[PDB]
RNA sequence: AGGGGAUCGAAGAUGAUCAGAUACCGUCGUAGUCUUAACCAUAAACUAUGCCGACUAGGGAUCGGGUGGUGUUUUUUUAAUGACCCACUCGGCACCUUACGAGAAAUCAAAGUCUUUGGGUUCUGGGGGGAGUAUGGUCGCAAGGCUGAAACUUAAAGGAAUUG
């Protein structure tokens, strides 16, 4: 947050699971952060670029990971019909 | 799941579903064009029959209850109406 | 002791508390 | 000397890491204690109880003593760290190295009006460990850490001002008391609020802009 | 403490089980409870047979077995170097040896 | 039976919320779901949400951000005084700085933020946080 | 619905639910049954006066070795028989 | 018993580590060679150390031993890591696809050799 | 996005077909695998190769998006794929585990075996619990090869596979080494068949 | 209160064991056990878990009904049925895994969606004894059932797990 004079208070910031906007607590051990390579035009990955993917211990622990990046590569344009929003 | 198209469900999962728990229920049920042996006279039966239906000029049988659809007779023609 | 057997002395009392008082009315 | 072996250690003698809080943004583990005394130089200890557990042998009773600790520095880091040892000395110094490897921060807001310097705690928060239940709720200027004693000091080395405090079930267990305090802290900052509804960048890891200075 | 789920026995749904006598004690115990085991063994040994096969006309004859199913208490079958006692995990298992 | 619609249509976006689903069905979505829902959404705490025309009476598939933290009803619904709404914002609600008590007025369905404005009260329906 | 009414119209059964169930307290079942006023040789009165009738050497419970130096009163209001402790190092001597 | 313990035992599985260049199957080569290369501060405890050996030693002669890695077998066993066949098991020897796989072959865009061959329950 | 030439090449179908990676578990499914598809007759769950070919690219994506490549980790307890992995390490930095896991490489800094891998590839979930239970006590993706009846848990993304068959197995890690060489452009050709010979990564019984 | 009364068998009689043994073991054996008409109204009558309603994780099996499949076998190779196999589904008795969650723990898919405390409703408890006792009512032929105190006394009784 910030007081009444801008000066931003409440140092730390925190992330946001891209597949639940949770936050993700300093002591969540289960959480990860996907980084996943860029290719231009050559096949050949651009050293430093990543698309950052960051999940939630919750989503990890209930099996459910594994198809919330597909549905997150997929709209991103680095995936293909593999996912499809009608189950 | 976490994510799907609660709103259009494939086809193929609303055919296996309960016939009251699709989107919006509906009978799974259907009406016949029975083709009595002799004169043309063409009769409608239900899907399931709850009663040996006849028809009007010779009412042998055209079909018979049972607990789910009804069974047709043993010589007869039918198209779904 | 068993509560069974409470059960079974008290009621044997009672019996005859109830046949005592029986002797007045 | 510490010649650290982790990751993290490494990073903090080179210098990449300046700010605990770039700990607390990535949720890297923390397994070597120097790394909070490097990184929060200003937290101090206290102990709360020392109490005798005793395990029942072939010939007598085994005494040992239980250590409950509480570290932080008074600006927005608690720790909380319980060990039990043959000797007092010795299970009050083990539980330090415990109380600085779980430092947790809080999340301080403020009761209204927000002129400044968070006085209070942002939103209600619960914490319940066995049977105690400790809810903590915002209060205004003044009114102090409105809370017993052992609870009070550890929100005190939190660098909370003003808050009030409701207790359920057997509060004399002090062990499961703080406990019980320390996960509702530290669940300030996992209570979503709609000032924080904005969307970030995601930041990259420091493990992997500074991997020149890893292990290899 | 609910040392076991079923509690001893395999009534779900069944109310009364009309029960049996022991075979060993004659104590009366609830079937679905009782330790049923069945007996089916040949008709002399497996050391009479050397000697009642020459003995015998029709040779080869069957070597016929008797069948009979045994029940037992909780306190019988312990006893008898059956079900005996078990830890609190190998108690869950129901798999027959 | 079934007491009341709002208690199982908001039990359901909390259940749905504390998986982290995207979208939950509500049934039979009755009028005051729509107007109570509408409030949540004006502040952004769903999002979108369609209703299903059955004949019978309706369903509602609410597409659920992971904004929402607690919805819930109040039963029964009890008369609220002027004075008393910030007795009850001090009881269920997180904080002073954010949350909704939602109560049913002869001026609407609205929040106490603007009920306070309209300087109008009634009977209490439920929160959002 | 966790027990209890909620129904608007429940007043009723909540309070009479009450009321019932406070007979349970041992506080308020000693207060409105007037055990004070009908026993507890008091009248329910802080203090009372009555008169020596023997002085008593009550021995202690366990695990405890003493004699107690107890007196006998008799209530000047009531007339009932007490015993009263005699508290301190050789008091006994003032009452005899 | 003659159970030996771990001191008799990790110095003889040592031995072997880094000498089996060296000394043989023999008591008496072995007991006379141990103390040489390794110093221990006992008659007895040598003698079992090269008892051991010996009988450590017979062992590898018959097909190798769990836990035993000396210079000699970790670049032979290596070796034959390498190894490849000609036949190129996954290459085409004539592919059977049955009906539903034939189905996933067109279904990607892409013309295969089939033969497809019907399989029922 | 990509640049079209990574899509599935007759010669890639070849492979998986003749190594039998398309022939799933029986009925018994995970609802977390749509992967599935036309399920055969006597009960073999055809497993889409398309979705296995993409969802094998993104995961070399990720591989080869790591800074260091020895930060790689290779797990295999089954006896089919403990050649697999190895050679894996072979061609990259990937350090590998093949046997036993040792349950604390992960935690306890103090052990021989300590390990601190930005990644971690497994190839059942189900018999190398131990490997993924600690990665999730230390912040660590996972990838995995799951088949249509694997579990899901604290699985990041998957590659749909036949871990029953042995083939299946060994041409999965042997495709995953090619096409991580080839984004990190070891391998400067895409057209390129990496002539290194596919049943290198092939078990052998004697 | 009639019928019936084989078997087992409160009581009782006996043999044995024992320091004693009016018990356990053995042999008899009355009431009872069985039935008809009428009472009794209890039980660890237990899932020690009130009922109605909604939602929340996976998996297989089974019982009843239904649907589909050129699916297998028997009639009349052949149809329909019947019995099996595969898929789905509604309802039931339960079961396996996990812990999102709950719990003091044991454990629990409910004992979850409960300090982020409110879907509707019924009943019961308020430290341990005295005590389910006294007394007064009411029901029963009786045995007894239901309702149900007080004086007094006490600092612990109690639950689940831990190590001996
Ligand atoms: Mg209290
Ligand atoms: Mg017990
Ligand atoms: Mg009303
Ligand atoms: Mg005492
Ligand atoms: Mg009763
Ligand atoms: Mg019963
Ligand atoms: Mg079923
Ligand atoms: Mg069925
Ligand atoms: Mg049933
Ligand atoms: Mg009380
Ligand atoms: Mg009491
Ligand atoms: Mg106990």
């Amino acid at each position: 947050m910030e007081n009444d004079k801008g000066q931003l208070v409440e140092l730390y910031v925190p992330r946001k699971c891209s597949a639940t906007n949770r936050i993700i607590k300093a002591d969540d051990h289960a959480s990860v952060q996907i980084n996943v390579a860029k290719v231009d035009e050559e096949g050949r990955a651009i050293p430093g670029e990543y698309v950052t993917y960051a999940l939630s211990g919750y989503v990890r622990s209930r099996g459910e990971s594994d198809d919330s990046l597909n549905r997150l590569a997929q709209n991103d344009g680095l995936l293909k019909n593999v996912w499809s929003y009608s189950r | 799941v976490l994510v799907q198209d609660l709103l259009h469900p494939t086809a193929a999962s609303e055919a296996r579903k309960h016939k009251l728990k699709t989107l919006v229920q509906g009978p799974r049920s259907y009406f016949l064009d029975v083709k009595c042996p002799g004169c043309l006279n063409i009769t409608t039966v239900f899907s399931h029959a709850q009663t040996a239906v006849t028809c009007e000029s010779c009412s042998t049988i055209l079909c018979t209850p049972t607990g789910g659809k009804a069974k047709l007779s043993e010589g007869t023609s039918f198209r779904r109406k | 002791m068993r509560a069974k057997w409470r059960k079974k002395r008290t009621r044997r009392l009672k019996r005859k508390r109830r046949k005592v008082r029986a002797r007045s009315k | 000397g510490w010649v650290p072996v982790t990751k993290l250690g490494r990073l903090v003698k080179a210098g990449k890491i300046t700010t605990i809080e770039e700990i607390f943004l990535h949720s890297l583990p923390v397994k070597e204690f120097q790394i909070i005394d490097t990184l929060l130089p200003g937290l101090q200890d206290e102990v709360m109880n020392i109490k005798p557990v005793q395990k029942q042998t072939r010939a007598g009773q085994r005494t040992r003593f239980k250590a409950v600790v509480v570290v932080g520095d008074s600006n927005g880091h608690v720790g909380l760290g319980i060990k039990t040892a043959k000797e007092v000395a010795g299970a009050i110094r083990a539980g330090i190295i415990i109380a600085k490897l779980s430092v947790i921060p809080i999340r301080r807001g403020y009761w209204g009006t927000n002129l400044g310097q968070p006085h209070s705690l942002a939103t209600k928060t619960t914490g319940k460990c066995g049977s105690v239940t400790v809810r903590l709720i915002p209060a205004p200027r003044g009114s102090g850490i409105v809370a017993s004693p052992a609870v009070k000091k550890l929100l005190q080395l939190a660098g909370v001002e003003d808050v009030y405090t409701q207790s359920n079930g057997k509060t004399r267990t002090l062990e499961n008391t703080l406990k019980a305090a320390f996960v509702a802290i530290g669940n300030t900052y996992g209570f979503l609020t709609p000032n924080l509804w904005a969307e970030q960048p995601l930041p990259v890891s420091p493990l992997d802009i500074y991997s020149d200075e890893a292990s290899a | 403490p609910k040392k076991r789920a079923s509690n001893g026995r395999n009534k779900k749904g069944r109310g009364h089980v009309k029960p049996v006598r022991c075979v060993n004690c004659s104590k009366s115990i609830p079937k679905d409870k009782a330790i049923k085991r069945m007996a089916i063994r040949n008709i002399v040994e497996a050391a009479a047979v050397r000697d009642l096969s020459e003995a015998s006309v029709y040779p080869e004859y069957a070597l016929p077995k008797t069948y009979n199913k045994l029940h037992y208490c909780v306190s019988c079958a312990i006893h008898a170097r059956i079900v005996r006692v078990r830890s609190r995990e190998d108690r869950k298992n129901r798999a027959p040896p | 039976t079934r007491s009341s619609v709002l208690a199982d249509a908001l039990n359901a976006i909390n259940n749905a919320e504390k998986t982290g689903k995207r979208q939950v069905l509500i049934r039979p979505s009755s009028k005051v779901i729509i107007k109570f829902l509408q409030v949540m959404q004006k502040h952004g705490y769903i999002g979108e949400f369609e209703y299903i025309d059955d004949h019978r009476s309706g369903k509602i598939v609410v597409q659920l951000n992971g904004r929402l933290n607690k919805c819930g009803v109040i039963s029964p619904r009890f008369n609220v005084k002027i004075g008393d709404i910030e007795k009850w914002t001090a009881n269920l609600l997180p904080a002073r700085q954010f949350g909704y008590v939602i109560l049913t007025t002869s001026a609407g369905i609205m929040d106490h933020e603007e009920a306070r404005r309209k300087h109008v009260s009634g009977k209490i329906l439920g929160f959002v946080y | 619905g966790k027990g209890k009414p909620r129904g608007l119209n429940s007043a009723r059964k909540l309070r009479v639910h009450r009321r019932n169930n406070r007979w349970a307290e041992n506080n308020y079942k000693k207060r409105l049954l007037g055990t004070a006023f009908k026993s507890s040789p008091f009248g329910g009165s802080s203090h009372a006066k009555g008169i020596v009738l023997e002085k008593l050497g009550i021995e202690s419970k366990q695990p405890n070795s003493a004699i107690r130096k107890c007196v006998r009163v008799q209530l000047i209001k009531n007339g009932k028989k007490v015993t009263a402790f005699v508290p301190n190092d050789g008091c006994l001597n003032f009452v005899d | 018993g003659r159970v030996r313990t771990k001191t008799v035992k990790r110095a003889s599985k040592a031995l072997i580590e880094r000498y089996y260049p060296k000394l043989t199957l023999d008591f008496q080569t072995n007991k006379r060679l141990c103390d040489e290369i390794a110093t221990i501060q006992s008659k007895r405890l040598r003698n079992k150390i090269a008892g051991y050996t010996t009988h450590l030693m017979k062992r590898i002669q018959k097909g190798p031993v769990r836990g035993i890695s000396f210079k000699l077998q970790e670049e032979e066993r290596e070796r034959k890591d390498q190894y490849v066949p000609e036949v190129s098991a996954l290459d085409l020897s004539r592919l059977n696809v049955d009906n539903q796989t034939s189905d996933l072959v067109k279904s990607l865009g892409l013309k295969l050799p089939l033969s497809v061959i019907n399989v029922s329950a | 996005s990509l640049p079209a030439t990574f899509d599935l090449t007759p010669e890639d179908a070849q492979l998986l077909l003749a190594a039998n990676t398309h022939l799933g578990a029986r009925n018994v499914q995970v609802h977390q695998e749509p992967y599935v598809f036309n399920a055969r007759p006597d009960g073999v769950h055809v497993i889409n190769v398309g979705k296995t070919w993409e969802k094998l690219v993104l995961a070399a994506r990720i591989i080869a998006a790591i800074p260091n490549p020895e930060d790689v980790v290779a797990i295999s307890s089954r006896t089919f794929g403990q050649r697999a992995v190895l050679k894996f390490a072979a061609h990259t930095g990937a350090t590998p585990i093949a046997g036993r896991f040792t349950p604390g490489s992960f935690t306890n800094y103090i052990t021989r075996s300590f390990k601190e891998p930005r990644l971690v590839i497994v190839t059942d979930p189900r018999s190398d619990a131990q490997a993924i239970k600690e990665a999730s006590y230390v912040n660590i993706p996972v990838i995995a090869l799951t088949d249509l009846d694997s579990p899901s848990e604290f699985v990041d993304v998957a590659i749909p596979c036949n871990n029953r068959g042995k083939h299946s197995i060994g041409l999965i890690w042997y495709l995953l080494a090619r096409e991580v060489l080839r984004l990190r452009g070891a391998l400067v050709d895409r057209t390129q068949p990496w002539s290194i010979m596919p049943d290198l990564y092939f078990y052998r019984d004697p």
